[PDB]
């Protein structure tokens, strides 16, 4: 009878328990874990943390849940029998908040062999937690850390290790909001060290990359369309007072407005980021275009040849100042671009 | 007797008290008679499109294994600690129309038991429920919401639960005030619903029908002073000298632009909704009143290009008040 | 006496053991499921996802659960029995977090036929995700997903399938906020595969479109006053710099932080979307319009013979603008109306 | 003698002692005294009219089954654990909108039991308040935000509530609100609250809360002063200047109708009206009359022998309004700070 | 001997020891001695005046009913599980809003007994707790946040607390700060708090934060030192000249208007008056200054021996407005750097 059965393995019969791991007092028991990561996202610069939702396995060998009734060794069991076996300890070094999951019934899967080996799967959603280096926001590529590490057994009884094969699976179709997936990942040891004793500790990393095809759209090409109508009034002859002074004002208001909104957008940092680069660079040509109004608005009011000197001085300020808006763009995205 | 006795065999697991079994198994339906104390009220999130209670449900029925020894004549009233409300029947009972619900419980549980003579058990549970009611934000600023409240059974069918409401006074509050809305204390309808599901049977239901009227005494002031100061600032442009050429077009322009933002802003508090809502035919009225009077001042700049164009001030400046005035009428009587 | 009865049934003397599947190491035991949508809403693109309160319901047969004492055959039992019994796992994949619902008791039903066959519905509340598309964001075409998906046992043991007749049924009187729920529901078969084994699934597809009404109302119909105004400033003689130059500058601010205000309420997407393609066009024609006006002012101030090449230029202008804004309203209404979408 | 064998006879199995019985029943009712000590406070939020305590809610009451003789001493001090198997009263409070305990590295629980039957029990407890507000003077409020205790299982008739007879209401010292102040008196009264299934005992405790207008005074009525100390500009401003008036008076009706619509957004939606709405009403409608007094002198001007007429007007405008304004200053605060308002 | 069996006569239904009574009942206090370890600090907010921690709480006592001689090694290791069955020291944080402990994949504690009868327990947590700030000198100030462990069930005359000889706080290396500085040192006071009831036992840590001006500076105060060195330029320029004035003068009100106001808005609010306040009041003053200079000076001109004069005053205010704005710099920075 299949009760019986289960009754003899595990149950109150059967002398097994469950507060002592398999082979006490000798050769520590390892594990060898590997992962399923079904989803990803809401990755946020301003708290430094993102959401996984995984479907963390182990595995262990014990020699107490050896059987010999069935010929069949892959055999299933129920996932509240969970309960009445040794389980190692497994929590995240780095993580702000988890929880399990149950709707309907807990999510948990159990599955021993012949042999003795135990197969346990159990659903998880985690908060875990990155800090972010911005030195080059628009095109920064972060490495995001996921720790497993054991509590409450030093390395001298338990020990984990990655599965040598496919260690770490994507689910199919799986798309970021606005990051990219490398297709490698990093696996890492850690072994913690802390007062207590020597604690084992694994480490997996995830490779991400920002795409700045949003931040085109709504900054650099709103910018450049800016600086760009603020030439227009090097080539107005400067007897047209109000037409230069209504190409001036807008461009530097409209400039201003993409700098307080590119600069509320994200976090509080203490360096500066190449968004703020970019943004005062333009903010500063748009200023100084203003200034060179006024400095020929100047020179033609002095009050014979004064004329000719502004003209002389409007045309080598339209003559120089794309090229030195050019030099500068294409510096910026060449050492941004291969040399950060 | 000793005192714990009574309720030792009365109900317990040493007596033959299945609380697994309803009142008159395979018999006459029970009854339950339900009404309900509201004790707070508020937090009606337009946005959400739900509203938080505060209520002390309570509910009584009849269980005859649960009657009192004859010469135990010590009153009806037997009140019994909450802790042993788990090992009796209780009836199935859950809100329809509910979001998030929980129970309250801070240095007890918040359950009162009683066991009258004949067999009646009271149960009063305090509970705050966030119910959901879809609003018809047809006419925004002066509408009159309908939020109700269906209870409803789930494990019975008909066939053994049954609910209804008190024979007097099922619903009770004690001076609720509330910091946007008047809830009518005599005009709580109430009716039963006896929802039917496909593939599964009849279920009682019976529900609570309030009524919210909202009040225009904030949106009045902060949504109809500043608009109707600015078509009159936009107005006082007409009695300037067509000759300055340069002032009168900041007035307009000022005028639109502040009803612009008024409009916009004014949108952030509203769910999205499809309709059109009186506020926003308020705003565009009046940000076509103040267009209009800038292009009416583009239509005199181009005839000035004197005679005709004072002639066109005057019969302008005559004109627009009249209209505004007879719009202001119409708009006020159709939604009164 | 009942309570016998459930005593040899389910109780300590039935020998009954929910740890132990129908039918062990057998044919696996198969499950008609369905459900019923109580509630809808909250559909919110920043966040993609969706909640839902359903029944759900599950039917199957178990052989330990037959009875004769009772000669009727639908027989009603506690929510709390069912905790007694074999119960299938059964947890929904692409589910963000769900919770059950426990007021005034644990909201379960429970049913048990002669045959053996038992139904329990129990009520939930689901915060599913679906990824969206927002190619053309005011009037997009959403299909959102629910996958039920057992755990526990493989394929070999537990199967999963849709109900014959009504699988999906919807609590009349619903409305969507802002979306429309069109009547028809695509119900499909994912199997998804592991390494551990061949799990069951099931799927089911909402179709959402959404309506413009309130986007129309909000931002188009400000956009359109704004270039109006933006227009007025023509027939404004150019002798009155200060009054043409006022408007150039005050539309153009309003345009673009209407367009900044616009845009900050929506997800970081790579692609274009429809409203920031208008917001654009309405942007760059507010500016041409402004650059007119300072081209006008340039050819009027060169110094007779040239204010009335000032005069033609500006007639040329007004005439001419509107017409563009009419052919580009008329070519980009027609465009994402008719083919793009709704094809 | 020995400790457990002790607890055991005292509430344990062996005991005979139930948990589910009040003392002496069937008889008076069991008083119950009780006094609390607040640990914090703050977060009071208009928007939902709620504020966050943190109290020690303390409890005292005798019944004669926890008597014991073995231990000569009177205080006994038990584990927190022991609390589920002796009585306990019931006791809710009826204005919150939630309230959890709170559980560190253990319950947060205290028990003490007297030689001759009376108990201490003290539970740490984590409150948030609910109390309806009066905005009739924003800036100048005094506010009574109010705490009740109530028994909900028993009526009057079993338990009765009474506050301590001295320090009834304890503030941790150094205790500070970051708007408020908490005056140093306390209301204690009876509520004793009625309902169709009984009469239930209840405990009320009041606090007085008055607001600091520092905060308000510089981010409010500094600006109001500048805009309407520069409104008066206008009327020395020459009538030749028509644009520059005309830009000046748009660009301050501009100001005040921004800083007014700022002002409400940050409060509950209230049907009656507030003082800074008052003071924010009549500041823009002093604005808009110095424009349409603009408008209507220039008006005037053009209609020798005119000219005169619009500089007198302009003159008496200029000492008038100052005049009137100071008047509506001192006359509005002194109505607002003495007598029509707040002093009790 | 099983280790089932010594477990049971250790501390098991057989044993005899309850967790019920405190070691040495009424007899001497007991005395623990608790350390902590910071896994992660951050999320130190204003508007709420609260701050998150993750320690790994540790304590240690000595109890005589947990002696054993079985085993002849001193250092054994139990499962988290049997920490339900031996008497735990009551701990509650006293400034705390809201803690929780942490549950993934199993309970996170850590238990171990030694031969002598030492015991020690470490367990994870979360914490959010609470320390009022002053911001009498916001973008300068330094900040000393409280946490205190505290006995509630025990009176002194039972249970004391006291620190670790030797490293009783110790941080994870490479922890960093959103936005503050660690120091350190971290002060280790007494409490010993006087209640009603009695007198009960206390402990009390000090961590000292300090504000960075990198961000703070570069978001605020360099662009205050652009828009009044372009308010500037302006005096230097021709009288006669009117539109570029005009324009300099526009378009430096509009951008530090624009600037000014978004500064006091993420902050709470506060009775007493900020160094952020003061300078954008005193930058705002000047450009508005400024402005009225020339329309003061545009006055005097449209009043011949007149020219003289509007020139001379215009030089005047051109000479005299970096001094002063000069001197005021130096006044603010060296008291809010010095004295404050
Ligand atoms: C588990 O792996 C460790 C790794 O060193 C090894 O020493 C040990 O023998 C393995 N297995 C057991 C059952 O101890
Ligand atoms: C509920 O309505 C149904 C309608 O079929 C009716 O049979 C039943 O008696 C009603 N119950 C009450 C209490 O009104
Ligand atoms: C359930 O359905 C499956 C579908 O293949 C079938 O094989 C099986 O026999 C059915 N019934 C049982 C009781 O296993
Ligand atoms: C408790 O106080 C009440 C107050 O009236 C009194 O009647 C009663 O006798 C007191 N004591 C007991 C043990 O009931
Ligand atoms: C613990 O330390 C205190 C410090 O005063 C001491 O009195 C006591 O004896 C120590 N140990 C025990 C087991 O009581």
């Amino acid at each position: 009878s299949p009760s019986d059965f289960l009754d003899k393995l595990m149950g109150r019969t059967s002398g097994y328990d469950a507060r002592i791991r398999p082979n006490f007092k000798g050769p520590p028991v390892n594990v060898t874990c590997n992962i399923f990561i079904n989803s990803f996202g809401s990755i946020a610069e301003t708290t430094m943390d993102y959401r996984v939702n995984i479907f963390l396995r182990q595995k262990w060998n014990d020699p107490r849940l050896a059987y010999s009734e069935y010929p069949d060794d892959s055999l299933d069991l129920d996932p509240s029998m969970l309960d009445s076996i040794w389980k190692p300890d497994l929590f995240f070094a780095n993580e702000k908040g988890a929880n399990f999951h149950e709707v309907t019934t807990d999510n948990k899967l159990l599955r021993i062999f012949k042999n003795g080996n135990v197969l346990y799967s159990i659903r998880l959603t985690l908060t875990l937690s990155c800090p972010m280096d911005l030195k080059n926001f628009p095109m920064d590529v972060q490495t995001c850390i996921m720790q497993l590490e054991s509590f409450g057994y030093t390395m001298n009884d338990l020990i984990f290790e990655w599965q040598d094969e496919a260690p770490v699976q994507v689910a199919e179709g799986l798309t970021l909001p606005q990051f990219l997936l490398k297709e490698e990942k990093d696996l890492r040891y850690c072994t913690k060290h802390y007062n207590t004793g020597k604690f084992t500790c694994i480490e997996v990393r995830f490779h991400l990359e920002r795409q700045m095809g949003y931040y085109l759209i709504q900054m650099y090409i709103p910018s450049l369309l800016i600086v760009i109508l603020s030439w227009v009034s090097f080539w107005i002859n400067m007897d047209a007072a109000p037409a230069r002074v209504a190409l001036g004002i807008t461009t530097v208001l409209t400039m201003t407005t993409q700098s307080s909104g590119s600069r509320a957008s994200l976090p509080k940092v203490s360096y500066v980021k190449a968004i703020d680069i970019w943004m005062a660079v333009c903010l500063l040509f748009v200023f100084s275009a203003l200034l060179e109004y006024a400095a020929v608005n100047f020179v033609s009011r002095q009050h014979k040849v004064f004329i000719d000197r502004a003209k002389k001085i409007d045309t080598i300020s339209r003559a120089c100042f794309p090229l030195a808006f050019l030099i500068f763009n294409i510096f910026y995205w060449v050492i941004y671009k291969i040399l950060r | 007797v000793p005192a714990n006795s009574t309720s030792n065999i009365l109900n317990r697991l040493l007596v033959s008290y299945d609380p697994r079994i309803r009142p008159n198994f395979k018999g006459i339906p029970v009854d339950v008679v339900v009404n309900i104390f509201i004790n707070s009220f508020g937090s009606i999130q337009e946005t959400t499109m739900d509203y938080r209670v505060n209520i002390f449900l309570r509910q009584k029925w009849n269980d005859p294994r649960l009657k009192l020894p004859s010469d135990f004549r010590g009153s009806d009233a037997l009140t019994v600690d909450p802790t042993m409300y788990k090992c009796l029947w209780k009836p199935d009972l859950f809100f329809a129309n509910e979001k998030s619900a929980n129970f309250h419980d801070v240095t007890q549980e918040n359950i009162l038991l009683f066991i009258f003579r004949d067999g009646d058990v009271l149960v009063s549970m305090r509970l705050s429920i966030t119910l959901s009611c879809p609003l018809d934000l047809t006419l925004f600023p002066m509408d009159t919401q309908r939020c109700k409240m269906q209870l409803e059974s789930f494990g019975y069918t008909t066939d053994d639960l049954r609910f209804i409401w008190q024979s007097g006074d099922p619903v009770q509050l004690e001076k609720i005030a509330l910091p946007q809305f008047d809830i009518k204390k005599e005009d709580i309808e109430y009716g039963n619903c006896t929802k039917y599901y496909k593939g599964t049977g009849y279920y009682t239901c019976v529900e609570v029908i309030f009524t919210l009227r909202r009040q225009v005494g904030f949106y009045m002031m902060g949504v109809y002073a500043p608009t109707l100061l600015i078509v009159v600032l936009s107005w006082l442009s007409f009695w300037i000298n067509p000759d300055a050429s340069a002032a009168r077009v900041p007035l307009g322009i000022f005028s639109v632009l502040s009803l612009a933002s008024e409009c916009t802003t004014l949108a952030a508090e509203l769910p999205k909704v499809s309709y059109v809502k009186a506020l926003d035919v308020w705003l565009i009225a009046c940000l076509l009143f103040g267009f209009a009077s800038l292009v009416e001042y583009a239509v005199v700049q181009v005839m000035l290009n004197p005679t005709a164009a004072k002639r066109i001030d005057l019969y302008a400046r005559a004109l627009f008040p009249f209209c505004f005035l007879f719009f202001n009428v119409i708009y006020w009587s159709i939604y009164l």
